[PDB]
């Protein structure tokens, strides 16, 4: 139940003569590849992004993908002619494809297609198929695409064999990055009156943040969303509703793998907060 | 328009040999190519689409390959069943264009044509016209040239040629050449000659007859 | 059971119209669009264009714009190709083929084809001429001929001795002499068999109810 | 359909004046992916603002990170302004911190 490899594709279709396609690739929450519409070739975002594949093996994949990109555009533009509502530009196709890696040899692959921000089609087994809920008109396009056996055969090989094989390469190649421990640093601040505990710079994500009065955990601690930093570390804030006079005696406590059993305990004062 | 030009219009292969037909597109068609087999009298039969994907009907000795502009159809070992014309076709953009076709024929030991010449029949002569017919039978290879001579001068106007396909049994070709004249123009001259240059002989095979002779 | 059946052979004069049909069965007619391919006598395949069987929107290859029109009747799963102002260059077999759009236009299914013949000539019976060897001859075997001249339309059937002689026969493809057709056939037998046994050339032209025999005789003075 | 963007401004490090820091503007939850984002210092836009590659999370909505290197002072205010097809007027979000 560990690392997930994601290839994220964003295709926009404005006119019947304007479109672009950009891609990002993630291994867990670290970006490994970039492929903007401008660039003829895929970019490495990490020194180890080529995985265990030889230059020639990598060339074979890049080429495989370059054919795919041009082909994808034209297929979609033609298939729009038989969509509903009739030629409904603009059109936003999103693809999410990769494989989730597990301990041992186990992995499960996926290819999900979203149309106008809604999940509509996946590749399942040997063919494309519309998911329950997906609009009626997609039936013909999927039937048409499923006639292209070459594509089916390729996609099968990619999902079943290529993905897991490549990603093992990455997980081994970028082991010292993926397993890095980055220490969180905390600070305090202030239509509900509250105190905010800022916790930034930690890696990986699993973190424990709680407002406390001594031994007692304050159950009113609201955990925020996890926000990314520019340097592949995490930012998170826990808030606590407090009225004037309830601040004294409170502290923010942070448990994180990188701290080695030594939690950050941050006490409040007159902006002069302390450890 | 994307052009699809197949290297050869035709070539001969020894039964059993590996055959390869190349099709070259005028611009990158990214694997959207189909191959067809057609035999005289029949409809085209689709063999391979998507550059490599065989139709479930097709024998595995057929094989599709290539990328970008250059694509090849391959037969590991040609059978008699495989003598036909092969068309490539793209479906990258409109308009769809087919190649000119490559006809596969069978290789064979060389054989000189049996040449026979025929003066006009009594029936035709008494009706006004006069056709001199020359048969050039059972020869290999198919490349042959026939030349008419009247009284030792070459004659180009009036000739009509017809060629047979390779014989399904003996792998030879045959030709008929007919010089057609009016009765009057025909009775004007003395000797009519059917002249054939062919690989098998460094000098032409000559058949003549004299009009005033028996 | 995906099958395409076209209308019969058509014989037309320059300037006239022709309307070819193509009934489809074994699949939802609206799923696959209908494509048309032309093949002139020994000339290889040319894409005429295609029509969308759901919308009715046709697309014509440039060389066929004007004079060529696709229509269809969804009601009875039938596609039509109409050619106006027929020209000699139109004389061809036209094949219909079903395929999805253009970017998935590989043709797995073909109609049997419809031959359109364009000619101004009126029905004419052939003249049959017996071709005998040059007057006066060595060689182990001998070759006799038969000339069929000035007939329309195709075909004729030439046999030797009602079909009793088929070995060593070459019947050549007809060729257009002016406006009419000319075909020749050659039979080869051993010296001892001719003229010991009579060899008669049989020509039949069904279009004019013509059944003609010609016995090949040696030449006189 | 369209989904309106959610802007979040935060610093990388504890904000003390005169110590170099990085300010992050994190825009999420928008659709379609076409968006204009700029970061502002005292109302005038910051010229060197670095932008992450656009991506999207499981719910199919887009996200993008903008960041700029800055040294906070007592007199400087920072904001992040975003224009998107879904909103009639550009949304500005100010960096807020104890003073
Ligand atoms: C590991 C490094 C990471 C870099 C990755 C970067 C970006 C990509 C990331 C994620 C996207 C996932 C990509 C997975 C798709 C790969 C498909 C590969 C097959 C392909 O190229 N198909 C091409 C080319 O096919 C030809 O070439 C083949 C050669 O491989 C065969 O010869 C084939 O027979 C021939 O026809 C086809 O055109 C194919 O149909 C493209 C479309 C595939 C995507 C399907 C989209 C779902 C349907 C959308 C719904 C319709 C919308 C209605 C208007
Ligand atoms: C995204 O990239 C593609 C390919 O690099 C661009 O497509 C080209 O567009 C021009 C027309 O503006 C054509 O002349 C070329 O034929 C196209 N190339 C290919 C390979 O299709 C596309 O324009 C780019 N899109 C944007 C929005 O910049
Ligand atoms: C790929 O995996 C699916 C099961 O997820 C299987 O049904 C299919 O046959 C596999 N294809 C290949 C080429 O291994």
């Amino acid at each position: 139940k560990n690392y997930t490899f994601r290839c994220l594709q964003m295709s926009s279709f404005a006119n019947r003569s304007w479109s672009r396609t950009d891609s990002v690739v993630w291994l867990g929450d670290l970006q490994t590849h970039r492929w903007s519409n401008d660039s003829a070739t895929i970019s490495f975002t990490k020194p180890w992004s080529q995985g265990k594949l030889s230059n020639q093996q990598w060339e074979k994949l890049q080429h495989m993908f370059q054919v795919y990109r041009v082909s994808f555009t034209r297929d979609i533009q033609e298939l729009v002619k038989m969509m509903s509502p009739k030629e409904d530009y603009p059109i936003e196709i999103q693809l999410s494809a990769g494989c989730e890696m597990y301990p041992g040899n186990a992995s499960e692959s996926f290819l999900h297609v979203a149309f106008q921000g809604k999940y509509v089609v996946r590749f399942w087994g040997t063919s494309w198929q519309t998911v329950p809920g997906a609009p009626s008109w997609l039936d013909l396009p999927i039937k048409v695409l499923n006639a292209d056996q070459g594509t089916s055969a390729t996609v099968q090989m990619l999902l079943n064999d290529t993905c897991p094989l490549f990603v093992r390469g990455l997980l081994e190649a970028g082991k010292s990055d993926l397993e890095k421990q980055e220490k969180p640093v905390a600070w305090l601040s202030s239509g509900h009156r509250q105190l905010v505990c800022h916790v930034s710079g930690f890696y990986p994500k699993p973190v424990w943040v709680m407002w406390m009065r001594g031994d007692q955990e304050q159950q009113g601690t609201h955990r925020g969303d996890f926000l990314p930093n520019a340097d592949e570390t995490w930012y998170l804030q826990a808030t606590l509703d407090v009225e004037a006079g309830e601040e004294a005696g409170l502290a923010c406590r942070v448990k994180h793998s990188s701290l080695g059993g030594q939690d950050i305990i941050l006490y409040w004062h007159h902006h002069h907060h302390h450890h | 328009d994307i052009q699809m030009t197949q290297s050869s219009s035709s070539f001969s292969v020894s039964l059993g040999d590996r055959a390869t037909i190349t099709c070259k597109a005028s611009e990158d068609i990214y694997n959207r190519i189909a191959w067809y087999q057609q035999k005289p009298g029949n409809v085209p039969r689709l063999l391979i689409s998507g550059a490599t994907s065989l139709e479930t009907g097709v024998p595995s000795r057929f094989s599709g390959s290539g990328s970008g502009k250059d694509y090849t159809l391959s037969i590991t070992s040609l059978q008699t069943e495989d003598v036909a014309t092969y068309y490539c076709q793209h479906y990258w953009s409109s308009p769809l264009t087919f190649g000119a076709g490559t006809k596969l024929e069978l290789k064979r030991a060389d054989a000189a044509p049996t040449v026979s010449i025929f003066p006009p029949s009594s029936e035709q002569l008494t009706s006004g016209g006069a056709s001199v017919v020359c048969f050039l039978n059972n020869f290999y290879p198919k490349d042959i040239n026939v030349k008419w001579k009247i009284d030792g001068s070459e004659r180009q106007n009036g000739v009509l040629n017809s060629w047979t396909d390779q014989d399904s049994k003996d792998s030879t070709y045959s030709m008929s050449s007919t010089l057609t004249l009016t009765k009057d123009e025909y009775e004007r001259h003395n000797s009519y000659t059917c002249e054939a240059t062919h690989k098998t002989s460094t000098s032409p095979i000559v058949k003549s007859f004299n009009r005033n002779e028996c | 059971q995906i099958q395409l059946v076209q209308s019969g052979p058509e014989l037309k004069k320059p300037g006239e119209t022709v309307r070819i049909s193509c009934k489809a069965s074994g699949y939802s007619f609206t799923n696959y669009g209908m494509h048309w391919v032309k093949q002139a006598p020994g000339k290889g395949l040319k894409w005429v264009g295609w029509i969308n069987t759901y919308t009715g929107e046709p697309t014509y290859a440039d060389d066929f714009k004007g004079r060529f029109a696709f229509s269809l009747e969804t009601s009875a799963s039938t596609a039509y190709l109409e050619i106006n102002n027929l020209k000699n260059e139109d004389m061809a077999t036209y094949l219909c083929a079903s395929a999805a759009g253009i970017r998935w236009a590989w043709f797995a299914w073909w109609g049997q084809g419809t031959l359109v013949t364009v000619s101004a000539a009126k029905t004419t019976a052939p003249s049959v001429y017996p071709l005998a060897p040059v007057c006066g001859t060595t060689g182990s075997s001998v070759t006799l001929g038969c000339l069929v001249k000035g007939y329309f339309p195709e075909p004729v059937t030439l046999t030797w001795n009602s079909g009793s002689l088929s070995s060593g026969v070459h019947t050549f493809p007809a060729v257009l002499q002016s406006d009419l057709y000319t075909l020749s056939s050659s039979v080869t037998v051993t010296s001892s068999t001719w003229p010991s046994q009579s060899i008669t050339c049989n020509v039949a032209h069904p279009a004019s109810s013509t059944k003609v025999d010609k016995k090949i005789e040696p030449r006189g003075p | 359909i369209q989904k309106t963007p959610q802007i979040q401004v935060y610093s990388r490090h504890p904000p003390e004046n005169g110590k170099p820091n990085i300010l992050n503007c994190y825009v999420t939850q928008f659709h379609p992916p076409h968006i204009e984002i700029q970061m502002l210092k005292n109302g005038k836009k910051i010229p060197k603002v670095e932008m992450s590659d656009m991506s999207f999370s499981k719910d199919w909505s887009f996200y993008i990170l903008a960041h700029t290197e800055f040294t906070p002072t007592e007199t400087d205010t920072y904001a992040c302004r975003v224009k998107h097809a879904s909103m009639a007027e550009p949304k500005t979000v100010y960096w807020d911190r104890d003073m």
